[PDB]
């Protein structure tokens, strides 16, 4: 009997300063399958390219 | 004509300054209240303003209806004004300085020749007063003549920033200027103030005396701070934002010194030094008719 | 006098300089090519003959 949910870090934290992000980045990982290493540099290759 | 009312012309609703606070209208007085200060470690010892010439510029007949208000707001205030130092206008102003005079200074700020009944004016004895002075304006640029453009400006501060204590004193720590603020308030600010008609400020200025010219300086000493205000933007070194808990915060560095900066920037309005010369000429005069 | 141009980011250049520093086996020779063009151009040093 709980309820997981996202919670930003800006809801812990006072200061702005160190807080670039948001839920969404999360969201969008969630929407990622689950990258090998190799994957992962393939994928900064392509955005490079 | 409209007769000057018995503690000024300032004391009718007509001319009341205003300024908008993040768009929303304001006395400048509670303006004043945003600014906060950080003392440096310099100070600001205030010099003796030297009297100002005696010479008014000559007299000389000139072609059209000169608009003196919006010539002083603008080389005080406005962005970029341009050839402020022209002669005609001020020509004109001592002109209206003669016992006798024909010209009439209107309510609009314009100086018309005629005996023209249709456009109410101030009292010609007052602007009599007020051109005997602030024609001097006009050698604002002559090598004679020129007005300090530094040291003035320590008494820009003093009359700004200063505590009681300081201003009694005479002598002040170098401030930062700093208010919670939104984009372009400070040239909006200006452009508030520019739109003031300081020809009711300057002609109470020099008309009142004894308790009715005692009681308009302190009635409106947070007016004559607020123009002092956009002059020490128009010269602050440096004007800058601080992000504090999502609330931006402006600060200006720094107020009472005059950087001399003449190139444009976004942040504030900039004199060029045709500006620095008539402004600093500006102060000459009306601080030696404050500390009367 | 304004020059319409972004502000030199001091703080995100020395990082992005130190992941390069991190990643990119490069660098290192970029920036001594830089380096040895301006001696080249200072003419302080050519080889003799003899």
């Amino acid at each position: 009997r709980y309820h997981e949910s996202v919670l930003e870090i800006a809801d812990i934290f006072d200061q702005a300063d160190f807080i670039q992000t948001s839920d969404a980045v999360r969201q969008l990982r969630a929407l990622m399958p689950t990258l090998s290493t190799s994957q992962i540099r393939h994928a900064i290759e392509r955005i490079a390219q | 004509m409209l007769q000057q009312p018995t503690g000024g012309y300032t004391t009718l609703e007509q001319f009341a300054f205003t300024i908008r606070n993040d768009g929303t209208n304001a006395t400048p007085t509670q303006f004043l209240q945003l600014l906060s200060y950080e003392a440096t470690e310099n100070e600001l010892v205030k010099k003796t303003i030297p009297t100002p010439e005696t010479h008014l510029p000559s007299a000389r007949n000139v072609p059209g209806n000169v608009y003196i208000e919006d010539a002083i707001t603008q080389a005080l205030f406005g962005i970029s004004a341009q050839n402020v130092n022209a002669h005609g206008y001020f020509s004109r102003l001592s002109a209206l300085a003669l016992p006798n005079t024909s010209a009439r200074l209107g309510l609009d700020g314009v100086i018309y020749n005629s005996e023209t009944i249709n456009i109410p004016f101030y009292d010609p004895a007052a602007v009599a007063n007020f051109a005997a002075t602030y024609a001097k304006l006009g050698n604002a640029s002559t090598p004679r003549y020129r007005a300090d453009m530094i040291d003035i400006y320590a008494h820009v501060g003093l009359e700004l920033a200063g505590t009681d204590a300081e201003r009694a004193a005479g002598v002040m720590p170098v401030k930062r200027a700093k208010f919670d603020s939104w984009e372009g308030s400070l040239i909006s600010l200006s452009r508030d103030v520019v739109n003031w008609k300081i020809l009711a400020f300057l002609i109470d200025l020099c008309s009142l005396e004894g308790e009715a010219l005692r009681a308009f300086k302190t009635r409106n000493r947070d007016v004559f701070r607020m123009m002092l205000f956009i002059m020490s933007t128009a010269v602050a070194a440096n004007v800058v934002n601080r992000k504090v808990t999502k609330r931006v915060d402006r600060v200006l560095e720094y107020i009472g010194v005059n950087s001399m900066r003449t190139a444009g920037r976004t942040a504030t309005i900039t004199y060029d030094l045709s500006r620095h010369e008539f402004a600093a000429k500006f102060l000459q005069l009306t601080f030696t008719r404050w500390n009367a | 006098a304004l020059r319409p141009e972004l502000a030199f980011d001091h703080d995100h250049i020395i990082r992005c300089l130190m992941l390069a520093a991190a990643n990119y086996p490069r660098l290192e020779g970029i920036i001594v090519q830089i380096n040895t063009g301006y001696v080249a151009s200072a003419n302080v040093i050519r080889p003799v003959s003899e």
